[PDB]
């Protein structure tokens, strides 16, 4: 609390709380439109998730 | 795994084996029931929701305990996908306990 | 109503392979489309189940159930607006010209929502997409609404 950590989380959550790292995003969710999400993730680690 | 070499020896303290991960993120999860909760002695411990008192909650514990606590003494629990997240701020559950 | 269109009964004799004047419940989706109705496959699925009708076990039909199911699907033809079909694909690619890159439309039509086979996706792009890899959806959606 006194760190600022809990306040950074607050401000985040007012905002865009959860933030996924791209690969961490690919792997876990490729399966959703499997063909088109996998291609995206593989083809550009970032551009993929896009 | 492939990547980690540079560290190699440090690796285990930086990152976990690609299955330790996998074995952790890919596991059974029941959102609607799994939760974090307030706790008089220990700050926040985890538990499973048992019933619902309309604005009270009864929960089991992880150690084995049952408490009926307010609705807001109860906090969700992140899917396993967020086990030992490098950046807690990527979690979809920005709580006090989850952190 | 008849306007009693008796050609719906003559088309049921072209889709019944046994000649007994019954059409199985698995053919009713495609025959509603061949009579000039486009109900989505989830809608065809719901209605069926809605009426405690299981498309999982053997099915037969009679004209007396297929006629009112085509008349219940015929009210939903007011959902077929071509403004939203061309504007959907206009938001799918940059710049002021209606062209989807080949593989973008093929992977979206096979994996997003109601799964269309890649055989049917290739049969719907065949002729409208040339060797530049760019599908002009102004003429593509025009020809898709020509049938």
């Amino acid at each position: 609390r006194c760190n600022g950590v809990l306040e950074g989380i607050r401000i985040c959550r007012k905002g865009f709380p959860s933030r996924v790292l791209y690969a961490d995003f690919k792997q876990r969710y490729r399966v959703l439109n499997a063909s088109a999400i996998p291609e995206g993730q593989f083809m550009d680690s970032k551009k993929a998730s896009e | 795994d492939a990547e980690m070499a540079a560290f190699g020896e440090a690796a285990p303290y930086l990152r976990k084996s690609e299955k330790e991960r996998i074995e952790a993120q890919n596991k059974p999860f029941d959102a609607k029931s799994s939760v974090f909760v307030v706790h008089p002695k220990q700050s926040f411990v985890k538990g499973t929701i048992q019933s619902k008192e309309g604005g009270k909650v009864t929960v089991k514990t992880e150690g084995g305990e049952t408490l009926t606590v307010k609705e807001d003494q109860v906090f969700s629990m992140n899917p396993p996908k967020y086990d030992k997240i490098e950046d807690m701020a990527m979690m979809t559950h920005l709580h006090e306990p989850a952190v | 109503s008849k306007a009693a269109a008796d050609d719906f009964k003559e088309a049921f004799l072209l889709f019944d392979r046994t000649g007994d004047a019954k059409i199985t419940a698995s053919q009713v989706g495609d025959i509603a489309r061949a009579l000039g109705q486009n109900p989505t496959n989830a809608e065809i699925n719901k209605i069926l189940g809605n009426p405690s009708k299981e498309e999982m076990n053997a099915a037969a039909i009679t004209f007396e159930e297929f006629l009112p199911m085509l008349q219940a699907a015929a009210n939903n033809k007011d959902q077929g607006t071509f403004e939203d079909f061309v504007e959907g694909l206009r938001v799918f690619d940059k710049e002021g010209n209606g062209t989807v890159m080949g593989a973008e439309l093929r992977h979206v039509l096979a994996t997003l929502g109601e799964k269309m086979t890649e055989e049917e996706v290739e049969e719907l792009m065949k002729g409208q997409e040339d060797s530049n890899g760019c599908i002009n959806y102004e003429a593509f959606v025009k020809h898709i609404m020509s049938v």
